[PDB]
DNA sequence: TTTTTTTTTTT
């Protein structure tokens, strides 16, 4: 699951499908920190793994060895297949107040943290920004009087969670909004994501450099041994062919 | 002889070497690379020490083969660390570790000489210090570019505390920077971190093989150099995985002598573990070591047979097909004529591992009374060792082995850490004393 | 994020 780490996730059906109804949380601190955006390069190779953050999240392309090696070789076109395997992944995080969850009725009426993907962020951006001409003025889902809850619906297509069907709803007042204690009761359920944004990011670039080195060898721009990594692929297959040559 | 008359790095170390004895008590490790000639400098410190008459030194080599050639060239006898420290195993079900019987005082040993100090592991490291007395002074030789030990339980930087600043101050060795040697200057670049490049003098040097058919071309070049020569003592091919080596010995065996055999009579093989002649004794039998790990041996007779194994508490005996090869001592060690049972089938090997697990399932919680038949555990477990043919060994298992010509196979290395890949290199390059080819 | 998706090597 995910709840033990403190983050809610969906109880997937046999098809992997799932429906749930939740309301969001505004900004934990005043005039700042409504939400969060996480960047993480994630890949698996040689059985070795890498799942850690990126400092280019705050624009520091330099304090990340996974960022630098791209710019030296421009893998985006130099080796785009290798580029996609390792490229930075953008994670969006927010607090959530659950309303209805038939997959797990215990999850209802409670608040969590959560990470999602970018299409929703465009739709979140598409929902929040509306013109004045379409009568419907823009709406904040976290607004106490104007905000809206939203229902997530996902099906699997070729092993991918698809969300193209998602639709939003009207505004909604939140019941018991005039009680400080009911607010406080839920307010402690709110957590501050800005703490995750402070100086928690690894300052030691050389430490990150060491771990991938243990994860994988080769790939040195000034060393140019990465060509030998290109070359190594041929030899294993060449080894297979020479085995029957016996 | 020449006595005090060498280079600054050679002169500086010995004076500091004396200082550790002379100034307070201190322990030092030296990062001598190859070619820097700290072995030649060590020869003098051998000579200089005899005039003082100190016997507190002990000649220690971590491996038997390094101790053998150390004793052979120097002429002075050296002992194994397992004898020096009486490390005795402890039979448990989950894990098992050789363990020193007691902390000795090491009174007669007032100075300590060690080799290949990178190899000794950190968990063992803490135990040894208490065993070591203050008056004894520790002298260590090793390369930071030498290969580190493998710890399945912990994957970390794990630099040998010999190489960690807090334990004690030490000094590195300078090197004859320039010389008319292509490989070492390439090896200098190898220690620097440049990728391998071919450099040749008089037709001999570092040589590369490139292109689509490079391997087959390198293979015919491999075939060209080797031919049907039965003397590979100076021809050592090295690869990391034993998977690759297994397919090699399969193919390679058929090449030199015209037989399709997994193993044929008359083959030369090397131990992968020491050979103990175990006797049943209270506590732990220290047994008698017959063949050391790394000992070369000549096969006397070769045959593939089967043997039924029966465990008390397990009904009946269980047949396992293996190789029953008889082998004799090859080398300068004590001569012994022996015969071993050895399994060389993946089908049988997984069959072998399964028996252990049922025996593991039953022995960990046995209670029909009594204790447990573990005398039939090791007697059945120790009947078979694991050894591999001479031509190829792992870069781990090729360390120390100085041969004339080395052929190098790189591709499987990417699963290893970067620093290890360079430490394999240094060690790998140092295996070829005369020449090296690289594909 | 659907999930730490490969090695052997020491007494
Ligand atoms: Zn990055």
């Amino acid at each position: 699951s995910s709840e033990d780490k403190g983050e809610w996730k969906l109880k997937l059906d046999n098809a992997g499908n799932g429906q749930a109804v939740i309301r969001f949380l505004p900004s934990k601190n005043d005039e700042q920190a409504p939400f969060a955006i996480l960047v993480n390069h994630g890949f698996k190779k040689n059985g070795k793994w890498y799942i850690e953050t990126c400092s280019s999240t705050h624009g520091d392309y330099d304090s990340c060895p996974v960022c630098q090696y791209i710019s030296k070789n421009d893998l985006y076109n130099t080796d785009n297949k290798e580029y996609s395997l390792v490229k930075r992944k953008t994670s969006y995080w927010a607090n959530i107040l659950v309303v209805k969850d038939p997959a797990a009725p215990e999850n209802e009426g409670k608040v969590f943290k959560y990470r999602f993907g970018k299409k929703i962020w465009d739709k979140i951006n598409a929902m929040i920004a509306v013109d004045v001409e379409m009568g419907e003025t823009p709406v904040d889902v976290t607004c106490p009087w104007e905000g809206a809850n939203f229902v997530l619906k996902v099906k699997q297509v070729s092993g991918f969670s698809n969300y193209d069907e998602s639709k939003f709803l009207n505004q909604s007042a939140i019941p018991n909004i005039d009680d400080e204690s009911f607010q406080k009761e839920l307010f402690e359920q709110m957590v501050d994501l800005s703490e995750m944004t402070s100086k928690d990011k690894f300052k030691s670039f050389e430490e990150l450099n060491t771990k991938f080195g243990q994860v994988m060898g080769t790939a040195v721009m000034g060393g140019a041994a990465a060509t030998a990594a290109k070359k190594a692929d041929k030899v294993a297959d060449d080894l297979d062919a020479f085995n029957v040559d016996d | 002889m020449t006595f005090d008359d060498l280079t600054e790095g050679q002169k500086n170390a010995f004076n500091i070497v004396m200082k550790a004895i002379k100034e307070k008590k201190h322990h030092v490790t030296i990062n001598g690379p190859a070619g820097t000639g700290a072995t030649t400098l060590t020869k003098f410190i051998i000579e200089a020490l005899i005039s003082t008459g100190e016997t507190g030194i002990i000649l220690a080599a971590p491996t038997h083969a390094a101790k053998k050639i150390l004793s052979k060239l120097s002429g002075k006898e050296a002992s194994t660390i397992h004898s020096i420290l009486k490390i005795n195993p402890v039979t448990y079900e989950e894990n098992v570790l050789f363990e020193q019987k007691e902390v000795p005082d090491l009174a007669k040993c007032r100075v300590l000489i060690c080799d290949e100090v990178s190899m000794y592991d950190r968990k063992l490291f803490k135990i040894l210090l208490s065993t070591i007395p203050p008056w004894c002074t520790i002298i260590g030789i090793g390369d930071n570019k030498q290969i580190r030990p493998v710890d399945p339980g912990e994957n970390t930087a794990y630099i040998s505390p010999f190489f960690t600043h807090k334990d004690f101050y030490q000094c590195e060795l300078t090197e004859v920077k320039r010389s008319n040697a292509p490989i070492i200057d390439v090896a200098t670049d190898v220690r620097n971190g440049k990728w391998i490049y071919d450099k040749v003098v008089d037709g001999h040097g570092v040589r590369g093989f490139t292109g689509d058919t490079a391997l087959r071309d390198f293979m015919v070049n491999y075939f060209s150099i080797v031919k049907s020569l039965d003397d590979l003592f100076e021809n050592r091919v090295m690869a990391f995985t034993n998977k690759s080596v297994d397919k090699l010995n399969s193919i390679i065996r058929k090449k030199i002598f015209e037989t399709d055999k997994d193993f044929i009579v008359g083959e030369i093989i090397v131990m992968q573990e020491p050979l103990f002649k175990t006797y049943k004794i209270d506590g732990k039998p220290v047994s008698e070591i017959i063949f050391n790990n790394g000992q070369l041996v000549r096969i006397i007779e070769a045959e593939y047979t089967s043997t039924f194994v029966k465990a008390r508490g397990v009904p009946g005996e269980y047949l396992i097909r293996h190789w029953d090869l008889t082998v004799e001592t090859y080398g300068d060690d004590e001569y012994y004529r022996e015969k071993i049972k050895i399994i060389s089938s993946d089908e049988e090997l997984y069959k072998f591992n399964l028996f252990l697990g049922k025996t593991a399932e039953t022995y960990k919680n046995w209670n029909k009374g009594g204790k447990a038949p573990w005398s039939d555990f090791w007697d059945a477990k120790s009947q078979f060792s694991k050894v591999k043919a001479l031509p190829a060994s792992t870069f781990h298992k090729a360390q120390g082995m100085s041969v004339d010509r080395a052929f190098i196979y790189t591709p499987c290395i990417h699963y290893a850490d970067v620093e290890l890949a360079q430490q394999l290199l240094y060690v790998g390059v140092t295996r070829g004393r005369y020449d090296v080819f690289y594909v």
